[PDB]
C-alpha cells in the first residue's frame, strides 16, 4: 500500500494510506461490527463512546406486539430506539433471541411480563430495560446500564 | 351522519322558527323524507319524484345536479351560506326553499310536510345528532394531539440522536484514523527496532 | 353566566328527557337561575332563593355533603321529577338510614318554548366544533411534526448507517495494513532469530 516501513505516528498519513487501501465491505455490518468491537477490546478502543454494543445483538420492543412483525408503531420513537441500538452496534431483532441480554420496551413499558415469560423460555435471560436506556444510548452518546431498570 | 341543523329563522315565525334536521334517503332521484322541526313543534313529510322534477325545472335547470342542490338543502352539508330560504309555513304545513337562480327566486323545494305525532321523538333525534355534533369539529384535537405530543417528543428525540450520530461519525472517522495509524506506526517502530537488532545479530 | 344545557333524564319520564340548562350564578344557594326544558317546551326559570334556599335551612343542615349533592342533582343522580304543570323540579336524595329531599326547583316558564331549543342549536353548532375540524388544525400541527419526524428518522437511519460503513471501511483498511505490518514484523523477528 502507500504506507511506508519506518515512520512514526501522525494523522494525515493514515488518511493517504486508507485512500490507497481498498474501500470494500469484506464483512457484513453485523459481523464486522462484532469484529470492530473485537479489535476495540484488543486495542482498548471499546472505551470509545461511539460504538461499544457492536458485539451483542440487543432486542427491541419496537412494536405493539412481542416477538412478532405483525405491526409497526408509526408516529412513535421505536424504530428510533432500533437506530439508537444499532449506532453502538446493538443489533436489533423484532423477535426475542437467546443471544440477547438487553431488551428495550416500546413507548409504553407494560410489556415487562411477557418479557419475563420469554426469559423463562430464553435461557440466557435479558434485563427489561426501559426506552430511556436506549434514548440515552445516543442522547449522551454512551451506553446505558442494564441495572438502570428492571432485570 | 352530519345531520347539520340549518339554523334558519322563518320569515313567517322567527321566534318559533323551524330547523331543517332531515334524514335524506340515498338515491335522491328516487325520493327522500323531509323532516322539519321548530323545537316547539315539528313537521315531517315525504317528497316524491314529481315534486323533485318540478323543483329541478323551476330554476330553468336541465339534466344535472339538482339532486345535489336538494342534498345541500335538506341537511345543509354546506352551511347557511348556501342561499336557500328555508321558510316553512307551519300555518300552511307546506315546506319550501328557493334557490336564487337566473336572477329569480325560483322554487328549489315545495315539500308537503305533515304534523308530527309528538315532537319529543324528533327532539330526541335532534339531541342525539347533538352528540354527533359534540364529536365533530374541535375535540379529536385531544386524539391527534395525543399523536401530536408523541410526534413532538419523538421528533425532538430523533433530531438530537441524529445530530449526535453525525458528530459521532466524524469523531469515529478521526479517532479510528488516529488509533489505526498509532497501531501501524507502533508496528513500524517495532520493525525498526527488530531490524536494528538484526543488524546487531 | 351563560345558560348551559345539562341534560337530565327523569325517572318519571325518561322518554322525553329534560335539559337542566342551569345558568348557575357562582353558587347554588345564594343566587342561581335554572332554565329547564324537556326539549319541547322551555321552562326558562329566572329562579331565586325564596324557593330553594330554605330547603337548606329547614331540614337538618348537618356537615357531610351538600354542594356535590346539588351539583350532581343538576345533571343526569336521584329521582329527578320535574312537574310540567307547576314548573317545579324535585327529586329525592337516598342515603344511609334516611332518605332526605334535596331540590325544590320551582323553575319558571317563559312564553318562548324554543329559547332553550335555539340555544341548543347554537349548542349543536359548537358541539359540532368538538372532534374533526380542529382535529384538522392540530392535525396540520401533528402532520408537520410527523413530516419532521419522518425526515429526521430517515436521516437518522442514514447517519447511523454512514457511521457504521465508515467504521467498517476504516477497520477493513486498518486490518489489511496491520496484517502487512504484522507479517513484516514476524518475518523480521524470524530473520533476527536466524542471525
Amino acid at each position: 500500500y502507500g504506507d511506508s516501513y519506518f515512520i512514526d505516528t501522525d494523522l494525515n498519513q493514515l488518511k493517504e494510506v486508507f485512500s490507497g487501501i481498498k474501500n470494500s465491505n469484506e464483512q457484513t455490518p453485523e459481523e464486522m461490527a462484532s469484529l470492530i468491537a473485537d479489535l476495540e477490546y484488543r486495542y482498548s478502543w471499546d472505551c470509545s463512546p461511539l460504538s461499544m454494543f457492536r458485539r451483542h445483538t440487543v432486542y427491541l420492543d419496537s412494536y405493539a406486539v412481542i416477538n412478532d412483525l405483525s405491526t409497526k408503531n408509526e408516529g412513535t420513537r421505536l424504530a428510533i430506539k432500533a437506530l439508537e441500538l444499532r449506532f453502538h452496534g446493538a443489533k436489533v431483532v423484532s423477535c426475542l433471541a437467546e443471544g440477547v441480554s438487553h431488551v428495550i420496551i416500546g413507548e409504553d413499558h407494560s410489556r415487562v411480563a411477557d418479557f419475563k415469560a420469554f426469559r423463562r423460555t430464553f435461557k440466557r435471560k435479558f434485563k427489561i430495560l426501559k426506552e430511556s436506556w436506549v434514548t440515552d444510548s445516543i442522547d449522551k452518546c454512551e451506553l446505558q446500564e442494564e441495572n438502570q431498570y428492571l432485570i | 351522519m352530519e345531520r347539520k341543523i340549518s339554523r334558519i329563522h322563518l320569515v313567517s315565525e322567527p321566534s318559533i322558527t323551524h330547523f331543517l334536521q332531515v334524514s335524506w334517503e340515498k338515491t335522491l332521484e328516487s325520493g327522500f323524507v323531509i323532516t322539519l322541526t321548530d323545537g316547539h313543534s315539528a313537521w315531517t313529510g315525504t317528497v316524491s319524484e314529481s315534486e323533485i322534477s318540478q323543483e329541478a325545472d323551476d330554476m330553468a335547470m336541465e339534466k344535472g345536479k339538482y339532486v345535489g342542490e336538494l342534498r345541500k338543502a335538506l341537511l345543509s352539508g354546506a352551511g347557511p351560506a348556501d342561499v336557500y330560504t328555508f321558510n316553512f309555513s307551519k300555518e300552511s304545513c307546506y315546506f319550501f326553499f328557493e334557490k336564487n337562480l337566473k336572477d329569480v327566486s325560483f322554487r328549489l323545494g315545495s315539500f308537503n310536510l305533515e304534523k308530527v305525532e309528538n315532537p319529543a321523538e324528533v327532539i330526541r333525534e335532534l339531541i342525539c345528532y347533538c352528540l354527533d355534533t359534540i364529536a365533530e369539529n374541535q375535540a379529536k384535537n385531544e386524539h391527534l394531539q395525543k399523536e401530536n405530543e408523541r410526534l413532538l417528543r419523538d421528533w425532538n428525540d430523533v433530531q438530537g440522536r441524529f445530530e449526535k450520530c453525525v458528530s459521532a461519525k466524524e469523531a469515529l472517522e478521526t479517532d479510528l484514523y488516529k488509533r489505526f495509524i498509532l497501531v501501524l506506526n507502533e508496528k513500524k517502530t517495532k520493525i525498526r527496532s527488530l531490524h536494528n537488532k538484526l543488524l546487531n545479530a
